[PDB]
């Protein structure tokens, strides 16, 4: 276990360390295409089908 | 204050055929006119124009004509015609305004005490509204100006009656037009308003680029007032306003949704009446 | 300074720069507001001072030349969003 993976026993403990994220988010990177599904919305059903 | 004017589209006509009388020599002759209206409220009403003799040099702009004989019979004819009416202002037909412009609404703020000019425009390149009216304060300055005079900004509209509306949209006829169209004219409004934006910033750094570096007057005039422009600009993907779009923008998604689960529905009475239409007719026939 | 990211100041680099204590920055800030130079507010329970909106100064050569460089890369990004509007219906609006 100390080789393979870490884990290396120190004063009387197998340590963990980090195991997070931030999670960060913008939301308006689909202000561009939730706009072209808009502009689809009205392009079908404005055309003579 | 004035706070708007109302411009009926008899004139913004009655002005380019003055322009369409003198326009022969071609080069420049810039159209002064006279302008009627009326002391209606705070908000004021257009109504009519005449013209009025004016020349004016190319160095020196120093040296112009206003008839005072030439305005006073005509306006005379006028006010015999129409009681109603009387004078509130001029035009000219320029289409930036010049140095001057000043000392024409100096002459005549003796015929009414707020002469108002408006600005129009023959060729509008720009393809936005045109045809924009100032009035002249006096601002005076920190600087020590004993008269800090320059016009200021009014907005305007085209105004509209019953009779002129039968008059004007007869001639649209001679191009095609939607204005019956629902949400075509709402993306080209769009598109139109945006193009407006481009076409002010484009403007904007051609002012910028030469007060930086070589030759302009520097003054504490626009370039702290524009700073404040740049105060605003709204931050807009951050913490809580992402909770405006997905709490606002999916409440008119359901909207939309219900209009779609009709409008389908609405179609498929119109295949069965049409299909028990089609074959019974057929069966009865053969 | 800051060009208005993190312009929620905390009290520190306030009772730093103005060389003052804590417990009296707030009736600093609060003059002026009171006088009208700041459009900010206070909060207490992190005692970060929130700015919003500032007096408007005088700059020079480099000023302009940053000012430029937001606005040539505000403009041109407008450009380009308003063509992928129109690229994106050609013959649909008429």
């Amino acid at each position: 276990y100390a080789k393979k993976r870490g884990w290396v026993l120190g004063p009387n403990n197998y340590y963990s360390f980090a195991s997070q994220q931030q999670k960060p988010e913008d939301t308006t990177i689909p202000s561009t295409e939730l706009a072209k599904q808009v502009i689809e919305y009205a392009r079908q059903l404005e055309m003579i089908v | 204050a004035v706070q708007k004017v109302v411009v009926h589209p008899l004139v913004l006509l009655s002005v380019v055929d003055h322009f369409n009388r003198i326009g022969k020599v071609g080069n420049q002759k810039r159209v002064v006119g006279v302008l009627l209206g009326s002391w209606q409220k705070k908000v004021l009403d257009v109504s009519n124009s005449f013209a009025v003799p004016f020349d004016e040099d190319d160095k020196d702009d120093s040296v112009w004509f206003l008839d005072h004989d030439y305005l006073e019979n005509m306006y005379g004819m006028f006010k015999k015609v129409n009681a109603r009416e009387r004078i509130v202002g001029w035009y000219h037909t320029g289409p930036k305004l010049h140095k001057n412009d000043i000392a024409i609404n100096e002459l005549m703020k003796r015929y009414c005490p707020n002469s108002v000019l408006v600005i129009i425009d023959v060729k509008p390149k720009d393809l936005g509204l045109p045809t924009e009216a100032y009035i002249s304060v006096e601002e005076v300055h920190d600087d020590g100006t004993p008269t800090s005079k320059t016009f200021e900004h009014v907005t305007s509209e085209i105004g509209a009656e019953e009779a002129e509306e039968v008059g004007v949209e007869h001639l649209l006829r001679d191009i095609k037009d939607t204005t019956v169209g629902t949400l075509s004219q709402r993306i080209t409004n769009q598109v139109h308003g945006l193009k407006g934006l481009n076409s002010k910033l484009l403007d904007i750094r051609s002012y910028l680029e030469k007060v930086a570096t070589g030759k302009l007057p520097i003054n504490h005039q626009i370039i702290y007032q524009l700073q404040d422009v740049f105060n605003l600009l709204p931050d807009v993907s951050l913490q809580e306003f992402v909770k405006a779009f997905y709490l606002k923008t999916n409440d008119q998604m359901v909207v939309v949704y219900l209009a779609s689960l009709i409008r389908s529905v609405v179609a498929l009475h119109n295949l069965i009446n049409n299909k028990i239409a089609n074959r019974d007719a057929e069966k009865k026939e053969g | 300074t800051r060009p208005a990211n993190h312009r929620q100041l905390t009290f520190e680099e306030i009772a730093k720069s103005a060389k003052i204590t804590v417990n009296e920055v707030e009736l600093l800030v609060m003059k002026a507001l009171s006088v009208g130079l700041v459009k900010g507010s206070i909060d207490e329970v992190d005692k970060r001072v929130h700015m919003t909106w500032v007096q408007p100064r005088v700059l020079d050569l480099q000023q302009i030349k940053g000012m430029k460089d937001r606005l040539e890369f505000w403009c041109t990004d407008v450009k380009s969003m308003e063509m992928l509007v129109e690229h994106q219906a050609h013959d649909i609006l008429t």
